[PDB]
């Protein structure tokens, strides 16, 4: 699942490729615009919403 | 121009490597557009663009975009797919700049290196240049080359005409295969070959060739699937996977596709009840090491091999290129090509060498590393170039070799090798934090022993441990292996401590993967080892029950932390088994929880948590009862966990969720 | 529990069957958790490692008979003996009385 992550405040357009299955598993069965806890990305996203 | 040359190529049944090197837009993109219109084996070609699903199909022409990154496995696989007259267009960065290219520009494909930023991988570029430069076979088109000379092509140009391309199998199908004799007729045959040899097609023939009623009925099994498609398409073929296969015995002749991939225990039992054709791919990407193949064969075998490719003519320069680039060649197990080779006699000597050996070509050169690679690669059940790239460019790669007599420039072969891969700051450095308790575990550094191998002639000498000692000799060392009572003691004897025992039997080995650490520094690494080890201690009952196999965790040997773990499942992505087993933190939580632990709460998917954790009810079963669409089950489990924690302590859970 | 002790003695001292005491963890598994002994390779609760391999591992009767090198039927006897040993280690005086009456 590829990610088009935008950052309001500044106008930051970034694209992340997340191949491993285990991480994305949190987006499954979630509705549009819900609050994501991007800690299922221990990598560069340590404590993100 | 090249279009004429393309005509020759398809007639010959060969393929060629066309390298476009230059500016991304300039040489790469525009030329690709031009080539597509121009090069028409058929009108144009399929020109599949790669930047596993693809294999059954074949395509005329393709493009591999290495401009940013080069994933070698993908390159090798892509070539195997290409039809006769096809051209593989490799898109490269400016040639002068390519080796260094990779740094800020970096090899993006650096998923081998996995540093924060991608890097150079010069060595690989150097090896690549060597093979490419060696002969005329590959066409190099560089930018700023107004005109590129094309050897071959219409008119007189370089390319000695091969014969028009258009018996080995037939000799094999029933023929070598007629197993009737004073010796048993029923036996096990094992046909091995490189990819594209026709192993499957060969295996398909026997299916009908034996007729239901008539010759007889057949059967087929395979690991995680593999393209079942060719065999059967060439085929009564029916398929029940090995485990399900374990059910009842109907057939006269069993066929197992790439059995090497299947667990020895399961495989052996099955071979006993019937007569079989054993197929296995070697000498390629995702093949099986020939060293392991022999050990596997020994367990029995009538083995046969097929040398020529169905899809192309032998001598196809594209294929030669990839083999050489990838270091497909196996020779060291039987023997080395030199005065020495084959067994490595003499006293074994332990020594370490760095990556730098890669560039120099003299004593200690490309050859030493190449030899080490061949040995480790050969001994593994699966072979992969990712390993090769890692060995070449990746930082944090350290090797130790056990070599036989050394004197002049040329001496005998290596007895053993150890490949350490720093990790930290995949496999030992990705999971200790996902699976373990400290969020921080990912931060330190350690060297995983990715691969260790001792020549079979030399084994049980102690060289293996000798290798490890040399590694430590001059935060910790780690290893992950399929758990075996035997292998564990080896590592334990090595001074490793058992860290983790996962849930899923290795698909290949059939044993559960365990992880162990050899603490180098006391500051935090022995701490992480001991802490995990203790955690495993608490978990032990949980794991054994969960295993199903329910193997007790001996490991190499004869709470507030739980709250954190629990929050991680509830608040975040951590998976169920990690928290769950029979009773890690999750079951622990259910015991305590007053809630629906039972029909709803506890820990797991079903009654959401309890029915899976306590009951061992199926995911499908609770999805129906709970009335979830699937995937949602995990979500519900997480929600259930959150609820229980809140009931236990609202304030504590809030803080944990927060940070 | 004290009731567990009685049940446990009944398996060790008498004829009560394994499943009755055993399940994943009735008194028998309960005993293995507590028992320091061979609960693992030998002790615990069940036939295999005598007790543990069957109770914890779910190993087959046939499998442990070979490892343990028992003729069959004897496995149960060994399980019983293993249970007796664990109880004694826990409390010698208590077990003696229970065996007695």
């Amino acid at each position: 699942m590829k990610f088009n992550i935008s950052y309001p405040l500044t106008g930051a357009q970034k694209c992340i490729e997340i191949d491993d299955d285990k991480k994305c598993n949190i987006f499954m069965d979630k509705k549009m615009g819900q609050e994501v806890e991007g800690d299922t990305l221990g990598d560069e996203f340590k404590g993100y919403v | 121009r090249i279009p004429t040359l393309i005509r020759n190529g398809l007639q010959t049944k060969k393929r060629s490597f066309f390298v476009v090197v230059g500016d991304h837009a300039k040489e790469a993109i525009v030329h690709l557009y031009y080539i597509m219109s121009s090069m028409d084996v058929r009108q144009n070609k399929s020109v599949l663009w790669a930047y596993d699903k693809i294999l059954g199909n074949t395509y005329g022409m393709c493009i591999l975009q290495d401009f940013e990154a080069i994933t070698p496995n993908i390159l090798a696989r892509t070539i195997e797919t290409v039809e006769g007259g096809g051209l593989v267009v490799l898109l490269l960065k400016g040639m002068t700049s390519l080796k260094q290219l990779y740094t800020m520009t970096m090899d993006v494909h650096a998923r081998y290196r996995t540093e924060a930023h991608d890097d150079v991988i010069a060595r690989f570029n150097e090896r690549f240049l060597l093979s490419l430069g060696s002969c005329e076979s590959c066409l190099v088109i560089d930018d700023e080359l107004n005109v590129l000379p094309i050897s071959g092509g219409k008119g007189v140009k370089p390319l000695p005409p091969p014969d028009e391309d258009e018996v080995d199998q037939a000799k094999a199908l029933l023929t070598f295969v007629d197993a009737i004799a004073e010796k048993t007729l029923r036996n096990t045959v094992t046909l091995t070959a490189a990819r594209g040899r026709g192993k499957s097609a060969a295996m398909g023939v026997a299916i009908a060739a034996a007729v239901a009623y008539g010759y007889s009925n057949i059967f087929i099994t395979s690991p995680s699937p593999e393209n079942l498609k060719t065999l059967f398409e060439f085929v009564t073929i029916q398929y029940i996977r090995p485990q399900d296969a374990h059910v009842l015995g109907q057939a006269e002749l069993v066929v197992i596709d790439e059995a090497a991939a299947i667990p020895l225990p399961l495989v052996k039992k099955l071979m006993g009840p019937y007569l079989v054709f054993m197929a296995s791919t070697i000498s390629g990407y995702e093949g099986t090491g020939r060293s392991l193949s022999l050990k596997l064969i020994k367990q029995l075998l009538k083995e046969i091999t097929l040398s020529e490719p169905i899809r192309y003519a032998q001598g196809d320069n594209v294929e030669k290129w990839l083999n050489t680039l990838l270091c497909l060649d196996a020779t060291l197990p039987r023997s080395k090509i030199s005065t020495t080779g084959c067994p490595d006699p003499s006293q074994c000597e332990l020594l370490h060498v760095n990556r730098d050996t890669l560039f120099s070509f003299h004593p200690v050169s490309e050859k030493f590393l190449q030899q080490m690679v061949a040995l480790y690669v050969a001994s593994h059940y699966k072979n992969s170039p990712n390993d090769l790239q890692l060995m070449s460019d990746a930082p944090a790669h350290e090797l130790f070799v056990l070599t036989g007599p050394i004197q002049e420039g040329r001496l005998p072969e290596p007895l053993c090798v150890i490949q350490v891969s720093l990790e930290g700051k995949d496999l030992i450095p990705w999971l200790v934090s996902q699976q373990f308790q400290d969020d921080e575990f990912a931060s330190l550094s350690g060297a995983r022993i990715v691969r260790i191998a001792t020549n079979p002639d030399y084994m049980s000498m102690g060289y293996g441990s000798k290798a490890l000692q040399l590694l430590v000799d001059y935060d910790y060392v780690g290893v992950s292996y399929g758990l075996t009572q035997q292998l564990h003691k080896f590592w334990k004897r090595a001074q490793f401590v058992p860290v983790y025992l996962r849930q899923t039997a290795n698909d290949l080995t059939g044993e559960h993967t365990c992880v162990m650490i050899r603490p180098l520094q006391d500051g935090n690494d022995p701490s992480w080892l001991g802490a995990f080890a203790a955690d495993f201690h608490k978990r032990f009952l949980s794991l054994l029950s969960y295993k199903f196999r329910e193997f007790p965790s001996i490991l190499a040997l004869t709470t507030p932390f739980d709250h954190k773990r629990l929050e991680s499942y509830a608040n975040g992505l951590l998976d169920y088994h990690v928290v769950l087993d029979l009773m890690p933190t999750i079951a622990q939580l259910y015991f305590t929880g007053r809630l629906r632990e039972a029909v709803k709460l506890s820990g797991l998917q079903q009654a959401i948590l309890l029915a899976l954790g306590l009951q061992r009810k199926d995911i499908d079963t609770l999805a129906t009862e709970l009335n979830l669409p699937g995937s949602q089950v995990l979500a519900i489990f997480m929600k259930i966990m959150r609820k229980v924690t809140q009931h236990f302590g609202a304030l504590v859970s809030g803080a944990i969720a927060a940070e």
